[PDB]
């Protein structure tokens, strides 16, 4: 849950960054240690999140959305089987 | 003997229950907050509460099976001893809400059922899930009534799941509860028929033993081999007015020979259509649009004869349910295809697993911290 | 403008503690009778009726259970045939003109209107006496083929409709928002409004589970 | 506010105490349960004030045999020299496994809570859980176990405790919450590692671009796990097919020879009779394997908790992510 808030805050420091870059060179002479610095970052960024826009890879992902419900089905059953099976030692 | 001075004391001081249950429930908090106090079991007067309603809707049905004709029964029962007790000051519990499902009783028992709304309108208490159990046993049958099949089934296979953690279990179901769960399978049953391929809810009620049970069963019925319109119905005939069950079967008397034709002659008229609109759709959807030649081709086997083949297949082609079109010199017979999938049944099941372990837990815990 | 003056005691009744004495078979045949001048329904009018004649069949009418009768088949696609038939026993059933628009609700609620208007009485003791009836069946005649049904032939509307060529074709044609369609067919709605498919946009629903897999 | 039953408060491990422990992480001991040392603390304030852990160095070539305690007596000697007294408030490992309690470490953490009930265990997990949730789990055992003590035991005290019914999980304090100004100066190297020198800040940001992409990071562990509930679940119901194969399956035959016999003679024993009503094995309950068996199967399902939502956050993102 708090990995994924400073996930986010990640987040917050590529937007508050990449817009103040951009509008630096809007106004004049901004994207100087910007230019293919963080612009080779901002391809480094979408070099591994997001893949391009291969809907063929969002297929495979909603089977992984189908697998982990399964990885995550099985994993509070076993918490049931825990007391269904282990304690009916308690009666 | 042994049937009719029974009758009579019941049904007397059912009306003088009534009597009093009328009177001190429309003003005064008197009796109310005394009730309160002296008894803090909250329990034997919810079992009065649902006990005489249960035996008052099948014991004036058993005096309505003498008195056919002009019977006071149902008049002084449907009227005064549920209408009266319905128009009530909205008591503070599930008595106001007993009143209302104790007249929904005779109001699905008798089929005048269209102020629905007001069943629903005038409870905005808690339905308790022991009480919204028997919403869904007595609502569910007002949408199969409405020709809305396709989610009059929303209300059918989450009581046969009775998925809403029910017990009591201080004899207040009471004493005809596998019987209810019986007539819960003859709902879905009938809910599955003409909608299958469409649910997609027949998963989660009724399970792989007896979901092909009813699945040879319904998809027989939809072949055209009525066996199973004949076998359904013939064992569904009562169970839409039935009292709970009538008393004594003799040989001579006509009176009683009355209300039974009566459940017969009025919902074999549902039935018999029913088993039509089942058989009229049974057929696969093999192919999109099809050339005339493929219409024809298809009602081969779908009606032909031959003349007038296409015109009654137009019959069998606008009823809501059949999504079909004729293009005249294109020469294209369109028709739909409305499929579903199945996996996606692992949403409210894996929070019904962890609920499961949290129940396995309620019963052993208060065992250890009574014991301990 | 009959309906409402009556509708007040039609909701007093509707709501009342005198619908299964023989006691009010009176005012609300005659809001029906109201219901048959101008076009307006409500169930619960002839329910009231049916239901005592339910109670004890010895009051049940003729002429009466055929304002029942058509006005519970004018108003389609609504299902008021199946409480006209829940409490029309067989002991009510072999009567006139009751049999005969038992039959014509056998054909209306299922769609055999050619054959309905073929062997049909071209006019009945009923048929103008409940003005709207003629117009409101042949509304519903349209309706289930607009809403499943992709293209209509000018011909098979006309044959469906009832004994007619090409004048109340285009009349129950243009009247519902159709387009004509190249020499000569009538356009309804769209041709791939046929399949109909709702739901085979599942898995997105991580959102739903995972707000009670946070703990 | 952060007490559990009488004697014992929540712990506070600030980030210093964290990094001795990282230092001797889950090597020198890789797949071997190294017990990473015990848990010197003190008591203040509603918590347990971590300052300074030594890490116990058990024989570690392949396994773990337990060294001197004269490491212990100088460790001891050696943070009393500048830091607090051996105030032990707990012990801690991490060590291979993510979320499991180890019966026979649990039975080291039992005897080391009768000793002193003010302890709670910690079981640290690095990115080996797959980072995962609950990475720190300062699990104490049950003092109602504690009340009921020595120990858990086979046949005998099994039935009586769990009559008694002890709970088998109980008080995963919360551990770091709070400024407790021991932080100053590893503050103080954020601000020069945000600073000029950021080529070590962005690093550990790369310890974020090879974790994900290529680590069996499901499927390797659903193996691990495809093993655990395989064994460990069919041998607890062996378990719980054995004890009443004994239960009822004897005493339906063993009151069955019995009850044949018309319970006995009048003018003589009644030899039978004492004979008869032989007590099988398990007569109640095996309620000693099966608190574990409870813990453990428990502890599948935390795993199976972090298998359920390490993965959903990758099918959010990358059905997120992906589309656009």
């Amino acid at each position: 849950s708090d990995l994924q808030q400073v996930g986010g805050a990640s987040a917050r420091i590529q937007d508050a960054l990449s817009t103040v870059l951009q509008y630096a060179e809007d106004v004049l002479s901004g994207k100087v240690s910007a230019d293919n610095t963080v612009g080779r970052f901002l391809m480094s960024l979408v070099n591994q999140v997001p893949k391009i826009v291969p809907d063929d890879f969002e297929t495979m992902l909603n089977s992984n959305i189908n697998d982990l419900l399964m990885v995550t089905y099985l994993a509070n059953l076993t918490q049931s089987q825990i007391a269904l099976n282990e304690k009916l030692v308690n009666l | 003997q042994w049937l009719w001075d029974i009758i009579d004391e019941f049904i007397y001081q059912f009306q003088s229950f009534s009597q009093y249950r009328c009177k001190t429930a429309k003003k005064s908090e008197e009796e109310i907050d005394f009730l309160r106090s002296n008894p803090k079991i909250w329990n034997v007067h919810s079992v009065l509460n649902v006990l005489h309603s249960l035996v008052d809707k099948s014991n004036i049905n058993r005096q309505l099976e003498v008195y056919t004709s002009g019977g006071d029964p149902e008049s002084v029962a449907g009227e005064y001893g549920r209408h009266s007790l319905y128009k009530m000051l909205g008591y503070f519990s599930l008595v106001g809400l007993l009143r209302l499902h104790s007249l929904l009783g005779d109001y699905y028992q008798a089929i005048k059922v269209l102020e629905n709304i007001e069943l629903n309108k005038k409870s905005m208490y808690s339905r308790v899930p022991e009480c919204q159990v028997t919403t869904y046993y007595y609502v569910g049958f007002a949408y199969l009534m409405m020709r809305r099949y396709q989610d009059a089934i929303r209300v059918f296979a989450n009581i046969l799941l009775y998925i809403q953690r029910t017990k009591s279990m201080f004899q207040r179901t009471t004493y005809k509860y596998e019987m209810i769960n019986k007539q819960n399978e003859q709902m879905h049953a009938l809910l599955a028929i003409a909608l299958t391929m469409y649910p997609m809810r027949i998963d989660e009620s009724i399970h792989l033993q007896l979901r092909e049970k009813y699945g040879d069963k319904m998809l027989r019925m939809q072949k055209g081999d009525p066996q199973v319109y004949e076998e359904l119905f013939s064992y569904s005939c009562p169970k839409f007015l039935s009292p709970v069950v009538p008393n004594y079967d003799s040989v001579h008397p006509n009176y009683h020979k009355e209300p039974f034709l009566q459940q017969l002659k009025v919902f074999s008229d549902e039935v018999q259509q029913q088993a039509q609109l089942s058989t009229i759709r049974s057929f696969l959807k093999l192919y999109t649009t099809m050339p005339v030649a493929k219409l024809a081709g298809f009602l081969d086997l779908t009606e032909q004869e031959f003349r007038i083949q296409l015109l009654v297949f137009k019959h069998k082609m606008k009823n809501l349910v059949w999504t079909s079109g004729i293009s005249a010199l294109d020469g294209e017979f369109q028709s739909a295809s409305e499929v579903d999938f199945y996996i996606d049944k692992d949403m409210i099941h894996i929070a019904d697993t962890k609920v499961a372990r949290r129940y396995g837990d309620f019963f052993i815990r208060q065992i250890h911290k009574f014991e301990e | 403008a009959m309906f409402e003056q009556m509708r007040a005691n039609v909701g007093k009744l509707l709501k009342g503690i005198d619908r299964y004495n023989p006691e009010n078979l009176a005012t609300l045949e005659r809001y029906v009778e109201t219901q048959a001048k101008e076009n307006a329904y409500d169930l619960e009018a002839n329910l009231a009726v049916l239901k005592l004649y339910q109670f004890n069949p010895a009051f049940f009418q003729t002429t009466v259970t055929a304002q029942i009768l058509l006005k519970a088949l004018t108003n389609l696609p609504h299902t008021d045939f199946t409480l006209c038939k829940c409490m029309i026993d067989q002991a009510h059933q072999e009567e006139r003109p009751i049999r005969q628009i038992l039959y014509l609700g056998d054909l209306l609620e299922t769609c055999h209107f050619q054959a309905f208007w073929q062997a049909l009485d071209e006019n009945m003791d009923l048929l103008e006496g409940i003005t709207g009836f003629e117009d409101s069946v042949r509304k519903f005649i349209c309706h289930v083929v607009g809403i499943t049904y992709q293209h209509i032939d000018r011909w098979l509307l006309a044959e469906m409709l009832g004994d007619l060529t090409d004048s109340q074709l285009k009349m129950w044609m243009s009247k519902y928002g159709w387009s004509a369609d190249e020499s000569g067919q009538i356009f309804i709605c769209s041709q791939e409004e046929s399949i109909k498919p709702k739901n085979i946009v599942e898995k997105i629903d991580f959102d739903s589970v995972s707000s009670i897999m946070a703990s | 506010g952060g007490s559990g039953d009488s004697a014992v408060k929540q712990v506070q491990i600030d980030g210093l105490v964290v990094l001795k422990i990282i230092k001797h992480y889950q090597e020198e001991g890789q797949g071997t349960e190294v017990v990473q040392g015990v848990l010197l603390g003190l008591v203040v304030e509603d918590r347990l004030e971590i300052t300074n852990c030594f890490p116990f160095p058990q024989h570690t070539e392949d396994d773990a045999d337990f060294d001197e305690v004269q490491y212990q007596m100088e460790m001891m000697r050696s943070l009393r020299h500048v830091n607090i007294d051996h105030l032990h408030v707990g012990w801690y490992q991490s060590t291979y496994y993510g979320s499991f309690v180890t019966r026979a470490l649990l039975d080291s953490q039992f005897s080391y809570q009768h000793a002193i009930e003010e302890s709670v265990v910690l079981i640290y997990d690095p990115i080996k859980t797959a980072q995962g949730s609950l990475s720190l789990k300062a699990y104490r055992l049950t003092p109602k176990l504690m009340e009921v003590c020595k120990e858990k035991d086979f046949s005998p005290e099994a039935l009586k405790k769990a009559n008694i019914t002890f709970e088998h999980m109980f008080e995963e304090v919360p551990i770091v919450i709070k400024n407790s100004h021991l932080i100053n100066v590893l503050m103080w190297e954020l601000e020069k590692k945000s600073a000029v020198a950021d080529k070590h800040e962005l690093l550990s940001l790369a310890s974020s671009n090879h974790l994900g992409k290529n680590l069996q990071l499901l499927m390797d562990r659903v193996d691990e796990m495809s093993q655990d509930i395989v064994k460990y679940n069919t041998y607890m119901r062996n378990t719980s097919k054995q004890q009443q194969q004994k239960h009822q399956y004897q005493q339906r035959r063993q009151q069955e020879n019995m009850q044949r016999q018309s319970r006995g003679e009048p003018p003589l024993p009644e030899e039978d009779l004492s004979k008869l009503f032989k007590p099988p094995q398990p007569p109640a309950r095996m309620d000693s394997l099966l608190i574990a068996g409870q813990i453990n199967t428990y502890c599948q399902n935390i795993k199976e908790f972090t298998a359920q939502n390490l993965g959903k956050l990758f099918m959010a993102q990358a059905l997120q992510e992906y589309n656009n």
